[PDB]
């Protein structure tokens, strides 16, 4: 078992280290007969014995189950929400989730979310990602700006101990790569750097 | 016919045999494309844009267990010495199917079932190997846009001019010359995602021809490597 | 056979988001800082297509369009037989925006390249009887082949310039008597002067220059305007869905002329004119 | 190049530079079109078929909040002095495009969720300003086949022929002239639905040939209520 | 508040009235700050202090619930028929409510209601519209003659009191603009002078 | 490439609506009151597009067709030296009929113009060596575009009678020596004689002559015979997914050529020969 | 223009009026196609090839009560004296409709709702009646795929040579002749299925050429029973 | 415009069968009990199509492919004055296989005609020289057609045996002086001599010629290797969504190679030369 690379700016097809290393799945590294390169351009990491890669790039994120997520209203269906919540898959919000009943004779327009609407949702399914609104704090967002980001750059924005979080604050990020709240320089200035100090 | 190998044997642009012509790469070159690059080689100048993945539309057409790479080689009426009409022909059509093939066994399709990841390149200028170029700068493009790859996609041509193996090739030695090789590969995986000849070569030509393009190869693969990391490092 | 049909949203941008980018119009500023009569940063790279007899890359803003020309020696035509020909496309590439699918021009390519042509031929700024090489026997054709590569808003705009600026960069070869010497530039093409055609969206109450895609996405509608630098109007086309009062379009065109003095004096710059 | 503006102060087909070409309109033309009308103006002579609201069978296609408007402009082979080509040409594509918005206007579309409303206008003869009167036939063939609008829609092009601001262009105006500014609008509503200018016209002149083109799209506005109102009245 | 005209035939964009009067929204009267205006051709009428467009135009008829409506069997699908009632949407009866029961194994191939067959049947649903045949009179058209009119004409096929249908009947009017049963000239001349006399 | 397949229903009538159609017959008479032999009522304006060579607007009954001459100076083909072109276009218009996707030519398009082309040729009605201007040098090219503006049945037979007006309302130009001078009428296109097409739909056990549109949708298969007017029979297609008998196709031959001499007549008198 | 009767009364190929060209039947000729033949009348060779019943992927084209048959005519570039461009032309859309229609009456549709049944069909020589040698390749394609048919198609075309009322044309006959009569019918079930003629005739002629096709048709019908049965008896 | 998308699977072979075709490779021996070196049975039918100037049809085990020739006069193009034209065009027939779809070339047949022409063009095979027939005026064009009729597996290869087949039975007819004179021919098709692909199937660890259906839907590349008579390498075509490493390539040339003799020597036994 042996690791080639300290913390270092990592490349698709880039060894990062021999051996067998129990290492969970990841989409970011390929496991060949006891090597492992880097899938992405990425940051490698070495976490315990086992190790990782820290993507830098990626404009996609990749839905996850109870993930507080927040979506743009695309398209309003017969029973329920089309939602973008900036995947490779659009999510769905269930309009019986948001009333919390039958979808009456007639019923709505779209006067609980219409298109264009942005919406808190954790997603309640993914094996297209199914959306819930169950939780306090979700539904629609009726103020504030929504910044995007790289989803890939999210836990930087928050930050180790919400360390990050804590010093945008004094001066809502969600796993989708977007931030309910200048915050959006200081923001693009992580994103840019997110790799250094 | 011009001279292909001059009387110090050289080329026409001045290089020797095992010489590379010069590369220039740039990454993040378009806003709105989920990653994007421009390969140089040379005179040959390709941009590729990268959209995805993202849910294939026409869904009887979307794979279940794999995304579906959509890719598009095009030449603008520009990029050669007579203008191509802009309407695709059988090369653009021939050379898209070939490209897409290579990327198939480099992009980690199966993480994004029934998905589409989109791959357009355009050769702004053609002076020989575009295919190859196209194909560096869709890979880079691909890693740009922090889509999954089991490696970089490296390649290049090598052929034979007045009975020379010749590594990279002008497009006087693709017009002119014996034989055109273009060859991609995953260098690291040891793996041959694109592989043609045009022309022709004794089989010890042949196998003399493969080992210089992997020499080539091997250095341009460390230029796209360095050329990915110049933004972090 | 063929049919126009009201497309989809393209860019669907959220209602928090629309009020954003307007509300500082009060202040005559938009979202990047800029003021309503102001272009985005402009460069324009000649020469950038190597294989093009004559290039430029237009970077206006995230718009990024590379025109490129090409000169074949032609037969004129019959009814035309003391002019060559400029034969403008415009494609928007599957690379410059997400929902461009790859295919033959679309309508929108096709208004663009039709309402550059027209501004190009209209204003006089290329005068076909000069592209003669032999009259009634053999003429220059121009072939502009104009790509959009990154969709960024007020596409048109880019469009004109970087088709005004291929067509200044192009060069001419020498041609030997019935063929085309390219080891020869014996000339470049001859132009009276640069055109530039200047797009004024309707937003709400207000007027708005060059467009970003933001912009358009929330545009009732726009109308471009073409000048030459004596500032005669050269070209006109109301774009898009929504209606503009006889009002706003004075107003508009007001506002365009005033911006193409100073966009005309920088693609001068740029073109070394 | 024919002296357009004759030394009686008058243009070739003896009109004054004000004057309006004759017009005739017929409505409920066709049988089996929800709505449809013929508009001529002098010799330009549009039909116009309008078909819906109807569902929209590519439905992702359609709009969730609102009616698709589909509409072709088209030209017969024999409309013109030379054949055209009965392949859809870019100027057809483009009119279509400018008509079809010029119509997005007026048509209250959101009336007809995921519906499409069809607008298919041929030019039968093309002698100048047919885009105006394939838009405004367009206008009458959906107020024949019941389809709610804002307004009808008017238009003229004006244009300048030998320096002269003139109202409502020949073919030979068109031709020869030095602008042609084919203008449109739902004139009680104070709005412009379509508007082009090809030529060139000083800032003076263009405002002067809009002022003139109002006043001709007034008396087209009133012949268009009065042709509607002709089969009740 | 002032009208600008008498009983007129109206057109579109066509000025009826200034000022704010207190209309029910209607598609043939678009209303721009305090001035209303005809959307179609059409019979301009004051009712009461109110005023009306009666559209003379118009081949599709509009889906209102509770609409007696006769419609035209299209497709025969698996869970149901889909159903031409003239208006922009298709029309859908439910086998399960034709039936008043579950779908069986196997069942049914077009006997309750085969393709080419006349369904005279209520609107359940419309916000696609729904059908119902549960009412008397409702279900399949055994006999005589469906003339197609106009469903703009209707309201003038009946009459105010019931007084044209009267007239009809010593010499079933749907809401479709068909009418299950010369009668076929009568009403084609009422179409074609519903506005006179 | 391409291929034909089974269309859907797109004019589906009432099972009710059926037997209403047919239940007259038994009398000898339809819907409209007319003979199972009789056409619907025609009129045939000519000169309708002023800007063709030659035109004729078609009414039988609801049927709308629009047909339109351009002839060109060509050379003829290499084949044919001493013979002028005929190329006949017919377009089912996206206005005609609700089902009518605006597009190519489709099959029945198509199938349309061929038979309507072989009936013009095979008829001997246009003698191509006839429209010859300097043999081996230069012909007429006569392009027919036939514009279907109104489906209301029987669509081939109206495209015939308006092919044929069109061609007999066609102006010949002087031609100055190699241009054509249109300022100059110097004849009429020569045409030996009218043709028509007469439909015959099989309906039950019924053959009723120029069926409307709720008679093309019931009836079996329909055999369209063309005639001059000696009576030879100058074309003949079979139509429709259904077969018919040998007795069928005889008699609708001899029921055809009945009428084509009263059709013919009618033609004659609108032609005004 | 050639003799087509010659003072022997006789044929150019020598054959009397009245007799057919030598007709060839192969069976099961594909290992793909559900079902296949090539026909051969005389110089005349078709090859189909049948697929289905099988379900139809652009769903909203299928028909809810019946199969639809989805049919293709075409010929090879070398199938004809000059070469015949690829690209499908009039004549083969033409014979495509008007060959899916004969099938269309003899084809089980109701059997197979909601599928398409699928026959192409190639013409690799072409000397006149190709598209009734097609028409019965494919009937004997569709019987060899054991798709049920209400009878077997035979087919001839009759005509006139020099005034002759001729039995199975050949292409100088077609090319050169007064008449070509194309008719195809079941003939255990007298159901005409094709019927088309080219060319002029008197009706006393078309009665005499109508009833020789029957004879020829008879004949060939019973050599497609023959053919057909020859694999298993 | 047009694009490259990875296409469904075609032939979705069960895991139960992809184990019993491999499973006898141990053996050198596949399902069919030939060697993985060795081609199916071949047999070439000359002068198949009879209105072609020359063909072959060629059935390579279930695979038959039908290669046609048609020559015409044309002027050479002004760049290769003293060549002729050979124009390839492979069409996938919807008869060749269940899910193939009438339409023009898709990219399979495309690329299939590309990688014939330039083994055919690059071997010398067909020296175009030889086809002037006045030097700068007028040379030959050949056509070559070649129709897939049976989807059976490596196709490419069968491809290039019935071009070749064809080009060999190439009739050349007399010119008389400007016009081909079909009653008489006057020579055949002057080729260098034959030219053969073998394709190379990488199926697991085992590389297999001649890949059938069933191998070819479960393995995991082909590379072409195209051979004339003295065996130098006149073409390579890497073909299918994996990957081979270079001794793949290296050991499937040396396995080509190897079988092209055979293949060769087979050939020309049945060209007749
Ligand atoms: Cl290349
Ligand atoms: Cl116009
Ligand atoms: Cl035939
Ligand atoms: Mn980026
Ligand atoms: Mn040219
Ligand atoms: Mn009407
Ligand atoms: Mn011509
Ligand atoms: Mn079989
Ligand atoms: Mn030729």
């Amino acid at each position: 078992k042996i690791v080639l690379q300290p913390r270092s700016i990592v490349v698709p097809g880039e060894l990062l280290a021999e051996g067998e290393f129990q290492i969970p799945w990841s989409p970011y590294i390929l496991k060949i007969n006891s090597k492992y390169y880097s899938t992405v351009v990425g940051l490698f990491d070495v976490k315990d014995t086992q190790f990782e890669v820290i993507p830098l790039e990626g404009s996609f994120y990749y839905p996850k189950i109870n993930d507080i997520v927040i979506g743009l209203v695309e398209d309003v269906e017969i029973y329920g929400w089309v939602v973008d919540i900036k995947a490779p898959y659009k999510a769905y919000l269930p309009a019986s989730n948001l009333l919390g009943r039958s979808i009456n004779v007639g019923e709505d327009l779209r006067r609980y979310l219409d298109v264009g609407d942005y919406v808190i949702a954790r997603i309640e399914n993914f094996d297209d990602p199914v959306l819930s609104v169950k939780g306090k704090d979700l539904g629609r967002v009726s103020n504030g700006i929504v910044i995007d980001i790289m989803p890939v750059k999210v836990p930087r924005v928050i930050g180790k101990n919400k360390s990050m979080y804590e010093t945008l604050t004094s001066k809502f990020v969600a796993n989708n790569g977007r931030i309910w709240a200048i915050l959006i320089e200081a923001i693009r200035k992580i994103e840019n750097e997110s790799h250094i100090k | 016919r011009p001279k292909l190998i001059l009387d110090d044997g050289k080329r026409t642009d001045g290089r020797k045999p095992d010489e590379l012509r010069s590369i220039k790469i740039e990454l993040g070159v378009l806003k709105n494309a989920d990653g994007s690059a421009i390969f140089e080689m040379g005179n040959t100048k390709a941009i590729a844009a990268v959209y995805g993945p993202k849910e294939m539309h026409p869904r009887h057409l979307s794979l279940p267990d794999r995304a579906v790479l959509r890719v598009r080689y095009h030449m603008t009426p520009f990029s050669t010495d007579e203008r191509k009409n802009p309407a695709p022909s059988r090369r653009e059509i021939e050379l898209s199917k070939v490209i897409r093939e290579a990327l198939e066994s480099a992009v980690l399709v199966e993480l994004f079932p029934r998905t589409a990841i989109d791959v357009f390149t355009e050769i702004l200028q053609a002076d020989a190997g575009s295919r190859l170029v196209s194909l560096m700068a869709a890979s880079l493009a691909l890693a740009d846009a922090g889509i999954p790859m089991r490696d970089l996609i490296a390649g290049v041509a090598v052929g034979k001019a007045d009975g020379v193996i010749i590594l990279d090739l002008n497009e006087t030695e693709a017009m002119w010359g014996e034989a055109d090789m273009p060859i991609a590969m995953m260098p690291s995986l040891n793996q041959v995602t694109l592989f043609q000849l045009n022309g022709s070569m004794t089989p010890d030509e042949f196998r003399q021809a493969f080992d210089l393009a992997v020499k080539g190869i091997n250095i341009i693969y460390n230029l796209e490597r360095e050329a990915l990391k110049s933004k972090y490092v | 056979g063929h049919m126009s049909s009201t497309p989809s949203n393209q860019n669907i941008i959220p209602i928090i988001k629309k009020e954003s980018i307007v509300s500082l119009f009060e202040k005559g500023i938009r979202q990047d800082g800029r003021k309503l009569t102001d272009y985005r940063p402009l460069s324009i790279t000649l020469d950038y297509a190597k294989k093009a007899d004559g290039s430029a890359l237009v970077k206006l803003g995230t718009t990024m369009v590379l025109a490129g020309t090409k000169l074949e020696i032609d037969k004129p035509y019959e009814d035309t037989p003391n002019q060559g020909n400029l034969i403008v496309n415009v494609e928007l590439l599957p690379l410059a925006y997400e929902t461009f699918e790859p295919g033959p021009p679309d309508e929108n390519a096709i208004e663009l390249a039709r309402v550059v042509d027209r501004s190009l031929r209209d204003s006089k700024a290329l005068d076909l009887t000069k592209l003669v090489i032999e009259p009634g026997k053999s003429v220059w054709t121009v072939w502009l082949d104009v790509y959009v590569l990154d969709y960024g808003g007020n596409v048109l705009d880019a469009c004109t310039l970087a088709s005004v600026a291929a067509l200044y960069n192009t060069k001419v070869y020498k041609v030997e008597q019935i063929s085309v010497n390219k080891n020869e530039v014996v000339g470049k093409l001859p132009l009276n002067y640069p055109v530039v055609t200047i797009s004024v969206a309707k937003v709400d109450k207000y007027l708005v220059v060059d467009p970003d895609l933001d912009e358009e996405s929330i545009m009732d509608a726009k109308i471009s305007f073409s000048y030459t630098p004596d500032l005669k109007i050269v070209g006109i086309q109301k774009s898009g869905k929504g209606s503009m009062s006889l009002q706003d379009i004075d107003q508009a065109e007001n506002t365009a002329r005033s911006t193409a003095v100073k966009l005309l004096e920088e693609l001068k710059k740029h073109l070394g004119i």
